[PDB]
């Protein structure tokens, strides 16, 4: 009895995190962030997991709607009156922004009910998962489902392909160069037109799927996990802003449509305030013990 | 106050 919307990850021991040679590779790529933005993925540690279940797809708008319809659940963002959207330069609070007003008052989710739901706080995600008879993945369960039983940069392997997922690599490539992409970024925030640039769940299957069958483990939306931020070794050293959230934030995985290839790797780690905060690019999927 | 997304 594996639910039809989940996949079974076979138990095993795997190397969580990134090897030093990957960080050396990042240092020599044309990308902005310093090495100590990636040392939180180090050192690799052996992690033993049993068989477990994980959702094939991120939770969709339609699915979250049915939860709200049947329970009356009110999300953190609705209680707070606003939620975060990315403007021309920085994250900004947008009044009325929530899962059903993704860009704030004056927007709606019309015709995107197969897209991942967004403006989900950590508590929203746990409430839904609980109602579904499930739970969030741990960080280890998430990475193992992304990279498969051996180390790879992205779920499909070590060679980048902008066609395999919803990331900014596709957009920048479509416009011809990063400069045109930067011009386009400006124009679409003057136009004020669209906001969240999500894609339907499973749109890039099978080519972008993980070896065990999970879709959109690269890009589209960020995903909550249940794991409290921690270093893989007590001696690991990262940017001080990373240390500042250790033991406090929960881990967020998979990058988003806004990211380029380096921030959508299987091992990439990100952290989010679990106390109610959310944004227009942050969703989740569920997992479950094999017997629960 | 909120730490938002880290690293930013
Ligand atoms: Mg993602
Ligand atoms: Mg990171």
């Amino acid at each position: 009895a594996v639910p039809g919307d989940m996949v079974r990850i076979p138990g095993g021991t795997f190397l969580q995190g990134s090897p030093e040679r990957t960080l050396d590779w990042l240092d020599r790529e044309g990308q902005a962030f310093p090495r100590d933005w990636f040392t939180d993925e180090t050192p690799q540690i052996p992690v033993t997991l049993p068989d477990y279940l994980i959702d094939r797809h991120q939770v969709t708008v339609a699915q979250f709607a049915a939860f709200v319809s049947r329970t009356g659940y009110v999300t953190s963002a609705e209680r707070a009156g606003g939620s975060m959207v990315y403007g021309e330069q920085y994250w900004e609070i947008r009044e009325g922004a929530c899962w059903h007003r993704p860009a704030g008052y004056g927007s709606g989710i019309r015709g995107r009910d197969d897209h991942p739901v967004v403006h989900i706080s950590f508590a929203d995600a746990e409430a839904y998962a609980r109602w579904a008879g499930r739970r969030l993945p741990t960080e280890s369960e998430w990475e193992r489902a992304a990279t498969g039983p051996s180390y790879r940069l992205w779920p499909w392997g070590d060679t980048w392909d902008s066609r395999n997922a919803n990331t900014a690599e596709h957009t920048a490539g479509a416009l011809g160069d990063l400069d045109a992409w930067r011009t386009w970024w400006g124009a679409i925030h003057a136009v004020q037109g669209p906001m969240p640039q999500t894609t339907p769940v499973g749109a890039f299957s099978p080519r972008g799927d993980s070896v065990d069958g999970c879709a959109d483990m690269t890009g589209n939306v960020y995903e909550w996990t249940s794991t409290l931020a921690h270093l893989y070794s007590p001696a690991t050293r990262c940017d001080p802003t990373i240390h500042l959230v250790m033991g406090r934030s929960r881990v967020i995985r998979g990058g988003s449509w806004m990211n380029f290839r380096y921030q959508v790797r299987c091992a990439e780690r990100l952290y989010g305030d679990p106390t109610g905060w959310s944004n227009f690019a942050l969703g989740f999927r569920c997992a479950r013990d094999v017997t629960a | 106050h909120s730490s938002g997304l880290v690293p930013r």
